[PDB]
Parts: structure tokens; C-alpha cells; sequence
């Protein structure tokens, strides 16, 4: 226990202290888990089971009665503080909550939970991050060493080196709960076992261009960052790669009532650089610009001026010139100038014509196009019919949708190209063999006014959770085919895929939405009517909404792995349209700027060319999710779960509702639930004997004699050849008969 | 899998893929056969040119239209047209693509029956469907009500639709269209000295019409203006020189649409059949129909036709209504655009006629609820 340097206590408590804590009275009958009001479940004692009446005496002095249908045992003391939640004798929801609660009070951060690695961030410095434990872990195994991310990092490394394949680290948590520094210590450990400074140096750029204020967080990430750490043949550090996925475009145009756009517009709106404002014609007033003013104007998030400076510094120290930063800033200002355009219908026709031309002129002067030419390209697109061009007509709604789609497109284009430039700066010529990627993605966010974007996020997280579930299924089949005990041949993925089929499949929600924004006079009520007519009752997970405590509104409710979510319809048709304007895209290709590179080229024998008008954010998102799954499904994955203990920066004290929220939205509970259908308590025969032989004191014959003389049913235990498998009730009964034996 | 939207029309084939913004292949529906003998031995002449090639070899061919007024009259020529469309213009294999075809209202039933028989047996498409041109125009126009006037090249028709329900007893069909306008323009040019008689000169006359004709707002005043001034005359350049100058023939040709007595028909103009269809419709929807009068098809493409028809329908209707005529610039392709929209709709995917249904019920399956 000295091999763990000075961090040994925090990493794992001594066996002596373990045994000194084992001695503690606990009544298995009347100290069971009990539902609560202020929290979900609190530690209490019951006086008696008086019919339908019980009385819970908690620590707070309360004596509430709870119904006999909502009570469940508490974890025994001889199995509290367990490192692996999967090995718990009784797998309940608040059971694991209190397990991690006592583990963080006792200041043990990392905890194994089967195929996961859960990490609640400590708020003060610990010796657990000293290089001594890093170097001294080399040579110890996963099955025995106490939980820590260095363990799974080394396991991924050696898995890569033995199987000659890539691995994937899926760090899962909220921005501002320690994800950045967790990945930082990951990359440090990887460098140790053999460019992190460059990663952190270029990070403020992505933090600017892909983070925006939501309600649950003021520095939430919207894009799916994912760093590929390549290696060589000798498993030595070769180079690092990075890719961006699923960057939400709707933010650039529409913002909710309680949230802001991306940080960059506000950082530019910081007057600390007056040269940017007077070169971009940006008036100081943020209410002036319509694309942004609909969201939260300003919040006490960060020092935005200083962040502007930090980003400019990171830019100047990155490979690209000052002119290029200048073009980036001016392009963002042009996107900002798009919103104030004004169009009117014509005299006695249905055609759109511009009345205000000043912002048009200035946006053209910025973009490097002609103002009259851009106005003509917006009001009168030209389309190709065989071997001739004919002009298409537009009204105000159509030209506005086109403007919004153009802005979203140019922003996303500049973003992807900026990431390419970042990767080019990082690029080293060393040969790059198999990599181990680390993935940063949005969370299964729930609110009271969920919308289209939250539906997209939850759909992504559904694909991820189903992927992990199938992964763990194959892992359990591997355990079984090793143990020579093979049963229960049903997979664990379809039970979740049934919910996916309600989003992606034809006549699913996304297909109905696409059809509805294609139909002539569709409205939100018609969208709702079609959803109901085509799914209500005929499906399994789609169902009515619920109105609780006077919530704002809900039009329908889906059920996911992370609970029942009620979604709102209003605005989906208008926000899903993505009609890109081909004539203006050609204008961009013919610009006098860097813009011509971003829009280099974008829109017989079998052509899947969907039109410019038949474009939907949902469809582009489904395609991107498909290709992200195709990139992940080729690598053996690993999962990291990050939980905030409390919203306050004060350590020690926690918030049980926030813990439950993280557990549900993260899927640790779903993992333990997939376990709860088999035999989760899995122990060998030797320690089984050494702990339960005094019941019938005297390896299959003696074990079987004891089992038959312990009144255990056949289906309750599964007889293995190295370990014999038992369930929660079996562990409880064996515990009780040991206790009476003593 | 993706669907094919082939709006075969009558005088122009328009094909493409469902989900596009415009047809990919647009060429005349013409089959030409050589009429001279052919002396150069070894060059290997073929026996029939179809499509846009027949317009290049136009000088030595006899051009046939396989489809007369909506109705197909030459099934072998039409199979050649379709084969050319599938293989030599789109380059797709119809064994793996559903095909949406378009037809005018009030045609014979054997037309649709033979059309689907061919599509399932000769070309072996997996599914197919026959739609009405006016409904697809109204899809592409972004309406759900409105009286649509679809003037193609063989047939003109009105189809009043309200709230997605069509009023079949009010559908009017007229057999005056661009082909009759071309014949009238030939016959009316002959009085200035020019004579075009061959089927290869019919195409030159059609080009003259497209390029120089327009609709007068007031016919008598434009006739007096042409009789007095000379500011109306344009010149055209034949494919061998010898410019021709036409005067009041420019607005006298498309005026046949509003006075079909010019070509000896008895019926009423398009402005009057539109109003009569409206007056057949129920009294509660006539205001919406007056406000949503949609034009589509190549013959609605003359300059001034929208203003003329608004003047006429306004003089006809009661003086307290808002007459409004919707004439997009991409009128000519409205049927194809609407067809693409429809075939891409996800609700539509259980309204195809499958190969199994056909092998089960014969070609009669076309007129069933799978219309
Ligand atoms: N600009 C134009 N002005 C007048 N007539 C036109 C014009 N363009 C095309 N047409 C006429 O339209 C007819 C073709 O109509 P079209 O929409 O192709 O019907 P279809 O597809 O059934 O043939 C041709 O006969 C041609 O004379």
C-alpha cells in the first residue's frame, strides 16, 4: 500500500481502516431505503410495519409515513464503500447515490461501475495527480488496482498494442464540471507513457467558435469536439488529430428566451477593440442586430473583453496571419449584418423586393461582392432546366429562409476551415499509426421547454447510449463465453432502438417534419395532428404530454432512456428549413476575399442530388450522426462519466437531485439496469467458502451440499466453474444466515 | 431509393429525379425518320432519330409527334421516347426506380392502362403512379386552394381545387393549345408572303412564335396601332438568312386563346372557361378561387397574358371581388416541380402502384384508389 506514494489514502483506504469501519450496527429489516420529500431517499429507521402504516425516523427528526410499495433495502455494511457498483449486493437507484455520497465525503473520487469510470471532481488539490502515481502505476492491472482514469488510459493503450486497433475514450459530463482538465490530465498521462501545450493553446479558439450560454451552463459546448491521438508502430507519441461533429447551426439565427448566441459575437461587441467596430460598422448597441437580440443580450458569464483578448493572442500565436484574423472578424460582422435586411412584396404581384439598401451595401462591401448583384441573387435565383437557365420567383418568407440558411452555411464553413487550419498547425510529419480518440459531446439535456435542438441532442445521445449498450452486451457475452456458461442470448440494444425508430425511420418524427416543411400551407397544428394521427397508440413510446405544476406547455411526449421528455412544437417548421441559394453561393465563389475558399464549391448516371429547397437541418443532422457512428463503431470504446457534486463551489456538501439528474441523463442507471437482468453479483468459490463455510462446516460437491442445505432455488443461482453466480436476494439471505450463525 | 418524375407532356419531355429543383432532361418529344435515300455507303445511317438529335438532323427527316392532344397515338414512338429518356438522357436503369408519370384530366382510360402496362412490362419499373398535371401545378405553387389553368402544347384545362378537395364536375378541358397556335401562325404568315409547309418548318414557326409573339391588352386598339404606326414590327432571322418582318401577326396569334373562333372553334376563350368553372363551383369558395387563379404550362408564357386575363376576368366577375392571377416565372416547369415535391413526400410512399399489385389485378389497378 506504499506503492501509491502520498496519494494512497485518497486513492484507496487501508484494509485495516476498512475492517475498523466494518464494525457497525445495521438492521436489515427496518433501516431500508425510504422515499423523501426534500430529497428522493433519506437514511431513516422504521419503528414497525403496521399494515399500511410505517414511521421513518430520519436524522433530521422527521417521522413521515411512506407506503409499503415504495420501500427497498439498504446496502449492507459489509458491502458498502464498494469500488465496483456492479458488485453491489442490492442494485437500487438511490443506493448508488448514497454509495458515491459517502465515497466523496470520505474523499474517494474515482469509482468503478462495471464498464464505466465515474469521476466526481474534487474542488481542492490532491496528491493523486502527482507524477509518482503516474509512473508507479506502470505494471499494475485493471482488475485489482483501485479506480482511476489512469487505469483505463493504460488499459486502452495496451488494448491498442495487443489488438492492433484504435480505442475511444468517451468523456461524458457538463462543460464547467471538469471535462477540460480531465482531458488535460489524460493527455498528460499519454505523453508520460509516450503536443498537449499546443492543444490547450489552440483551445480558446474552439471555446469561442463553438460555445454558447445555455440555462444549465454559461460555457456550454455545442459542437462535438473529438481529439484523435495517433501513435507509431512502436506505440510512441506520433501526432494528434481533431475533428468536429454535429455543430448546431440553428443557434446562429434563432435563440431561445433564456439563452444567448455563440460567444464570439459578444466578444466582438466588447468595445475593448474599437478598431474592429469602426472597421466593421458595428454600433456598440447589441439590441441593434436582429440575429442576436432575440437571445439573452448580456450575462455575468465571463470577462468577455478579456476572452476576446485571449482569443486574439491565441490567434497571433497560431500559424495564421493577422489578415486572416481580420477576415474572420469581418466575416462574422457580415453574418451579423445579414439579419437587418428588409424585404417587401411588390406592387401587384407576389415578388419580394428590397426597400432598405444600406445594410445591403455595407454587407456587400464587407463580403467582397456587389450590392445590386447580391440583391438580385437573393430576389431572383436562377435554376438550371436541362440546357437553359430560368429565373425562379421568391416571396418574403422564402428570401428570409434563404438568408438564414446562407448565414448558417457561411458560419459553419468558416468554422470547419478554422479547424482544418488548427490541425495543420498541429500537424507533425511523424508517421501516424493507430490512434486513441477522446470525444466531447453535449449531454442528454432536459428542461421544461425542450425544443427542436434538444430533440436533436437527445437523438444523438440515444444513438450513443444504444451503442454503449450493445458494446456492453458483447462484453457480457465475452465474459460468458470465457466462463463457459452461456445463457440469455437476447441483445441489449433493440430495447432502445425501438425509441430511435421514432425519430429517424420513415413516417417518424423527422420524416414527418421534413414532409411538413415541404408541403404547401403547413402549420404547427397540422404538424401536431399528423404526428398524432400517425403515431398515437400505434407506437409504443410516443404518447400524450403531461401538465404538471403549471408547466409552460407541451404538445407531445417521448420516452427515452433518461426519462419521459415533453417536447414543444412551436417554431419547428420555420426553424428546420435550410434552402441554400445557389446563385449567391456562386457569388461567394467569385468573391475577392478568403470567402471563395470556404465556399469553394457547394450546392445523371444515378444522382442523389437533393435540391436546394429540399434541405432540412434534421436531414443534414441525421447524415452527420450516421457518419460519426461509422467513425466510432470501428474502435473499441471506453467511457468516462463526470458528475458535479453540487452547484456551489463548496465541496463536501452535495445536492441529491443534481446527482440523480446526472445519473439518469448519463445512463449509469441504465448500465446497472442492463446488469440487473442477469447475475450481477459474481464471486469465485474460494472466498465463497472462506466466508460461508461456517454455515455448514466440513469443490463442487461441498458447495452443492451447502447450497442444498441453504434452501437456495435452482434458477436463483448459476453454477460456474470458477465463479458461481448469485443475485441480490441470494446475497441478502446468505448474509442473514451468516448473521444468525454468529 | 429515389423516384423518377417524368412529365412526358405533349411536345416536350421533362424528366429528372424526385427531390431536384428542376428537370434534368428537357427535349422535344419528337421521332424523326429519314425521307431521302442515302448514298454514302459505310457511314451506317440509323432509321429513327428521337429527341434533340432529330432537331439537328431536322433538315432531312419527317418529324412525328407521338402524342396529339394529351392522348398517345403512336405507342412504338412513345416507347422509343421513353427508352431515350431513361437511357440516353438520364442514364438510369428503370428496374430500380419508381416512376411518377403525369396526365391531363378527362383522357381516355386506355391511355393510362397501356401506359402502366408498358412501364411494368417493357421497362420493369418496381412501382409507378399517374398524377394529374393541375394538382402538381398547385403543389409547386405553394397553394392548397385555387383554380389552376394549365395550358400545355396539346390541351388546356381548368381544375378548381379548394382546401385539397377537387371539384370534378367543374373541370373544363379545351383542345386549343400551342400546337394550334403554331398552325394558325403558319396560316397567318402566309398572307405576308412567307410559306412554311414541311414538318421541319413547323419548328421554325414555333421558334418565331416563342420569340416574338405577345398578348395585346386591347385587341382593337393594338390592331389600329399596327394599321397606323410601324413601331410594332420585329424582324426574325431564318436559318439561312432572308430576314422576315412580322407586324400585327405578333399579337394576332395568341389572341386565338381568347377568341377561338379565329381557328373555327366554337368554344369560349380561356378567360371565359375559367369564369365558367368558377361559377360551376359552390358559392362559398368562389371568392378564394377568384383570389388564387394559377397559371402554368408553356402556353401561359406569352408577355401580357396575365394582365389580359386579369382584365377579362375582372370585367366578368362582380365588381366587389379581388381578382388575382398568379404567374410565376418558372411556369413552364410547374408540373414537373410539383411532381418532384409529391414523389419526395414521405406520406406518398404507400400510394405507389407496386409490381405485385399489378401482377395481381391487371392494368385495371390504375383507376382504383391507387389512382
Ligand atoms: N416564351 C414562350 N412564349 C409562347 N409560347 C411558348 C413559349 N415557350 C414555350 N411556348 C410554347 O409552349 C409549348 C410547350 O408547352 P409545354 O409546357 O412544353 O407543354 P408540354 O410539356 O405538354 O409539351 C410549345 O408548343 C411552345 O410553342
Amino acid at each position: 500500500m506504499a506503492v501509491f506514494g502520498a496519494a494512497a489514502p485518497y486513492l484507496r483506504k487501508s484494509e485495516k481502516e476498512r475492517l475498523e469501519a466494518q464494525t457497525r450496527p445495521f438492521d436489515l429489516k427496518k433501516d431500508v431505503f425510504v422515499p423523501d420529500d426534500k430529497q428522493e431517499f433519506v437514511k431513516a429507521k422504521i419503528v414497525s410495519r403496521e399494515g399500511g402504516k410505517v414511521t421513518a425516523e430520519t436524522e433530521y427528526g422527521k417521522t413521515v409515513t411512506v407506503k409499503e410499495d415504495q420501500v427497498m433495502q439498504q446496502n449492507p455494511p459489509k458491502f458498502d464503500k464498494i469500488e465496483d457498483m456492479a458488485m453491489l449486493t442490492f442494485l437500487h437507484e438511490p443506493a448508488v447515490l448514497y454509495n458515491l455520497k459517502d465515497r466523496y465525503g470520505s474523499w474517494m473520487i474515482y469509482t468503478y461501475s462495471g464498464l464505466f469510470c465515474v469521476t466526481v471532481n474534487p474542488y481542492k488539490w490532491l496528491p493523486v495527480y502527482t507524477p509518482e502515481v503516474v509512473a508507479a502505476y506502470r505494471g499494475k492491472k485493471r482488475s485489482e488496482a483501485p479506480p482511476h482514469i489512469f487505469s483505463i488510459s493504460d488499459n486502452a493503450y495496451q488494448y491498442m498494442l495487443t489488438d492492433r486497433e484504435n480505442q475511444s475514450i468517451l468523456i461524458t459530463g457538463e462543460s464547467g464540471a471538469g471535462k477540460t482538465v480531465n482531458t488535460k490530465r489524460v493527455i498528460q498521462y499519454f505523453a508520460v507513457i509516450a503536443l498537449e501545450d499546443q492543444i490547450i493553446q489552440a483551445n480558446p479558439a474552439l471555446e469561442a467558435f463553438g460555445n454558447a450560454k445555455t440555462v444549465r451552463n454559461d460555457n456550454s459546448s455545442r459542437f462535438g469536439k473529438f481529439i484523435r491521438i495517433h501513435f507509431g508502430a512502436t506505440g510512441k507519441l506520433a501526432s494528434a488529430d481533431i475533428e468536429t461533429y454535429l455543430l448546431e447551426k440553428s443557434r446562429v439565427i434563432f435563440q431561445l428566451k433564456a439563452e444567448r448566441d455563440y460567444h464570439i459575437f459578444y466578444q466582438i461587441l466588447s468595445n475593448k477593440k474599437p478598431e474592429l467596430l469602426d472597421m466593421l460598422l458595428i454600433t456598440n448597441n447589441p439590441y441593434d442586430y436582429a440575429f442576436i437580440s432575440q437571445g439573452e443580450t448580456t450575462v455575468a458569464s465571463i470577462d468577455d473583453a478579456e476572452e476576446l483578448m485571449a482569443t486574439d493572442n491565441a490567434f497571433d500565436v497560431l500559424g495564421f496571419t493577422s489578415e486572416e484574423k481580420n477576415s474572420m472578424y469581418k466575416l462574422t460582422g457580415a453574418i451579423m449584418h445579414f439579419g437587418n435586411m428588409k424585404f417587401k412584396l411588390k406592387q401587384r404581384e407576389e415578388q419580394a423586393e428590397p426597400d432598405g439598401t444600406e445594410e445591403a451595401d455595407k454587407s456587400a462591401y464587407l463580403m467582397g461582392l456587389n450590392s445590386a448583384d447580391l440583391l438580385k441573387g437573393l430576389c431572383h435565383p436562377r435554376v438550371k432546366v436541362g440546357n437553359e437557365y430560368v429565373t425562379k420567383g421568391q416571396n418574403v418568407q422564402q428570401v428570409i429562409y434563404a438568408t438564414g440558411a446562407l448565414a448558417k452555411a457561411v458560419y459553419e464553413r468558416m468554422f470547419n476551415w478554422m479547424v482544418t487550419r488548427i490541425n495543420a498547425t498541429l500537424e507533425t510529419k511523424q508517421p501516424r499509426q493507430y490512434f486513441i480518440g477522446v470525444l466531447d459531446i453535449a449531454g442528454f439535456e432536459i428542461f421544461d421547454f425542450n425544443s427542436f435542438e434538444q430533440l436533436c441532442i437527445n437523438f444523438t445521445n440515444e444513438k450513443l447510449q444504444q451503442f454503449f449498450n450493445h458494446h456492453m452486451f458483447v462484453l457480457e457475452q465475452e465474459e460468458y463465453k470465457k466462463e463457459g456458461i452461456e445463457w440469455t442470448f437476447i441483445d441489449f440494444g433493440m430495447d432502445l432502438q425501438a425509441c430511435i425508430d421514432l425519430i429517424e425511420k420513415p413516417m417518424g418524427i423527422m420524416s414527418i417534419l421534413e414532409e411538413e416543411c415541404m408541403f404547401p400551407k403547413a402549420t404547427d397544428m397540422t404538424f401536431k395532428a399528423k404526428l398524432f394521427d400517425n403515431h398515437l397508440g400505434k407506437s409504443a413510446n410516443f404518447q400524450k404530454p403531461r401538465n404538471i405544476k403549471g408547466k409552460p406547455e407541451a404538445h407531445f411526449s417521448l420516452i427515452h432512456y433518461a426519462g419521459i421528455v415533453d417536447y414543444n412544437i412551436i417554431g419547428w417548421l420555420q426553424k428546420n428549413k435550410d434552402p441554400l441559394n445557389e446563385t449567391v453561393v456562386g457569388l461567394y465563389q467569385k468573391s475577392s476575399l478568403k470567402l471563395l475558399s470556404t465556399l469553394f464549391a457547394n450546392y445523371g448516371k444515378g444522382k442523389a442530388k437533393k435540391g436546394s429547397s429540399f434541405q432540412t437541418v434534421s436531414a443534414l443532422h441525421r447524415e452527420n450522426l450516421n457518419k460519426l457512428m461509422t467513425n466510432l463503431r470501428s474502435t473499441h470504446p471506453h467511457f468516462v462519466r463526470c458528475i458535479i457534486p453540487n452547484e456551489t463551489k463548496s465541496p463536501g456538501v452535495m445536492d441529491n437531485p443534481l446527482v440523480m439528474h446526472q445519473l439518469r441523463c448519463n445512463g449509469v442507471l441504465e448500465g446497472i439496469r442492463i446488469c440487473r437482468k442477469g447475475f450481477p453479483n459474481r464471486i469465485l468459490y474460494g472466498d465463497f467458502r472462506q466466508r460461508y463455510r461456517i454455515l455448514n462446516p466440513a469443490s463442487r460437491k461441498g458447495a452443492e451440499k451447502l447450497l442444498s442445505s441453504l434452501d437456495i432455488d435452482h434458477n436463483q443461482y448459476k453454477f460456474g466453474h470458477t465463479k458461481v453466480f448469485f443475485k441480490a436476494g441470494l446475497l441478502g439471505l446468505l448474509e442473514e444466515m451468516r448473521d444468525e450463525r454468529l | 431509393t429515389t423516384a423518377l418524375v417524368c412529365d412526358n407532356g405533349s411536345g416536350l419531355v421533362k424528366a429528372g429525379f424526385a427531390g431536384d429543383d428542376a428537370p434534368r432532361a428537357v427535349f422535344p418529344s419528337i421521332v424523326g425518320r429519314p425521307r431521302h435515300q442515302g448514298v454514302m455507303v459505310g457511314m451506317g445511317q440509323k432509321d429513327s432519330y428521337v429527341g434533340d438529335e432529330a432537331q439537328s438532323k431536322r433538315g432531312i427527316l419527317t418529324l412525328k409527334y407521338p402524342i396529339e392532344h394529351g392522348i398517345i397515338t403512336n405507342w412504338d414512338d412513345m416507347e422509343k421516347i421513353w427508352h431515350h429518356t431513361f437511357y440516353n438522357e438520364l442514364r438510369v436503369a428503370p428496374e430500380e426506380h419508381p416512376t411518377l408519370l403525369t396526365e391531363a384530366p378527362l383522357n381516355p382510360k386506355a391511355n393510362r392502362e397501356k401506359m402502366t402496362q408498358i412501364m411494368f412490362e417493357t421497362f420493369n419499373v418496381p412501382a409507378m403512379y399517374v398524377a394529374i398535371q393541375a394538382v402538381l401545378s398547385l403543389y409547386a405553387s405553394g397553394r392548397t386552394t385555387g383554380i389552376v389553368l394549365d395550358s400545355g402544347d396539346g390541351v388546356t384545362h381548368n381544375v378548381p381545387i379548394y382546401e385539397g378537395y377537387a371539384l370534378p364536375h367543374a373541370i373544363m378541358r379545351l383542345d386549343l393549345a400551342g400546337r394550334d397556335l403554331t398552325d394558325y401562325l403558319m396560316k397567318i404568315l402566309t398572307e405576308r408572303g412567307y410559306s412554311f409547309v414541311t414538318t421541319a418548318e413547323r419548328e421554325i414557326v414555333r421558334d418565331i412564335k416563342e420569340k416574338l409573339c405577345y398578348v395585346a391588352l386591347d385587341f382593337e386598339n393594338e390592331m389600329a396601332t399596327a394599321a397606323s404606326s410601324s413601331s410594332l414590327e420585329k424582324s426574325y432571322e431564318l436559318p439561312d438568312g432572308q430576314v422576315i418582318t412580322i407586324g400585327n401577326e405578333r399579337f394576332r396569334c395568341p389572341e386565338t386563346l381568347f377568341q377561338p373562333s379565329f381557328i373555327g372553334m366554337e368554344s369560349a376563350g380561356i378567360h371565359e372557361t375559367t369564369y365558367n368553372s368558377i361559377m360551376k363551383c359552390d358559392i362559398d369558395i368562389r371568392k378564394d378561387l377568384y383570389a388564387n387563379n394559377v397559371l402554368s404550362g408553356g402556353t401561359t408564357m406569352y408577355p401580357g397574358i396575365a394582365d389580359r386575363m386579369q382584365k377579362e376576368i375582372t370585367a366578368l366577375a362582380p365588381s366587389t371581388m379581388k381578382i388575382k392571377i398568379i404567374a410565376p416565372p418558372e411556369r413552364k416547369y410547374s408540373v414537373w416541380i410539383g411532381g418532384s415535391i409529391l414523389a419526395s413526400l414521405s406520406t406518398f410512399q404507400q400510394m405507389w402502384i407496386s409490381k405485385q399489385e399489378y401482377d395481381e389485378a391487371g392494368p385495371s389497378i390504375v383507376h382504383r384508389k391507387c389512382f
